[PDB]
């Protein structure tokens, strides 16, 4: 399975992108 | 320049813990800073991403778990992971991403006592038997072991 | 030999400071080993020293507020307190009150949240930022101010 | 007056020398 820093790094990602789309307008 | 931007950072990041951890509670290194424009920054970039941090929540105390930062390893886990989020690019939504990783990494270091200070106290008081002469004092009254009869009989 | 001692040193004092919180509470770092004979030892010298130890709370409470140490600041503390604890000669008592001067010191950082690992991650932050490209993008953004619209309108 | 470090280290040298007298026997 992924290695713990990979997995938080693809989550910390999806996370940014999140808030991306949410505030850049 | 980038070097102001960088002094920047400083403060918007210790603003942005400053706020998150307010309106998370219910650490005191994240209680103890005057700012500004910056400060006003890290405030509102805190503010405006509590919904989604707390979605995060859960699988982030896992995915943390499972890492095990200390403070031996976090600069090595922080730099790969923070040059994994960016390499498909910069966002704001990931600049942001990063300063909440710093905020849950600080956070989790901490309260699992992962912080190593009781590790450096330790070696502290190694270093200074051996190089000021406690080592050589107790070797010749026996060794550590003799302080077995200190309170027996 | 001396290193031999400064070896069991670090498990005494492990067992010691695990052994002493043990008997004061009602620290994670405290909380977390695997010993033997030098395992006794630090155990009995924190179990002898109890009475003691609870009558110097009380001053040691006041004199660690007001020298206000820092996981920056206790090393330079510590050797010069220590120099000065065995200037006028080495005793077991001496010795164990080295071990409990590591104790309280270690204690009062981390419980203050004098650790450091927030400031730590602070210039991780910083220093990804700079030398990773991020403060560039920032600064092109219009720098950390343009964030100010985040969230706005 | 004097400086904490040095109270301090004046305590624990109190402290020290009270274990030494009660247990070093």
């Amino acid at each position: 399975d992924m290695r713990p820093e990979i997995r938080i790094a693809q989550e910390l990602r999806r996370x940014g992108d999140e808030f991306n789309a949410t505030y850049a307008r | 320049s980038e070097e102001q931007v960088a002094q920047d950072t400083e403060e918007v990041f210790r603003s942005y813990v400053f706020y998150r951890h307010q309106q998370e509670q219910e650490d005191p290194e994240m209680v103890t800073q005057p700012s500004s424009t910056m400060g006003q920054v890290g405030r509102q970039l805190a503010i405006i991403g509590d919904d989604i941090n707390r979605r995060y929540d859960s699988e982030f105390q896992t995915m943390l778990q499972h890492l095990q930062p200390t403070a031996e390893n976090a600069y090595e886990y922080f730099t790969k992971i923070a040059t994994s989020l960016f390499e498909s690019g910069i966002n704001w939504g990931r600049v942001v991403a990063l300063l909440g990783f710093g905020y849950r990494l600080a956070l989790h270091v901490y309260q699992h006592g992962l912080t190593g200070f009781l590790g450096q106290v330790t070696r502290f008081v190694v270093d200074f038997m051996l190089h000021h002469s406690i080592a050589r004092w107790i070797a010749q009254r026996g060794g550590w072991v003799a302080a077995l009869n200190l309170g027996n009989g």
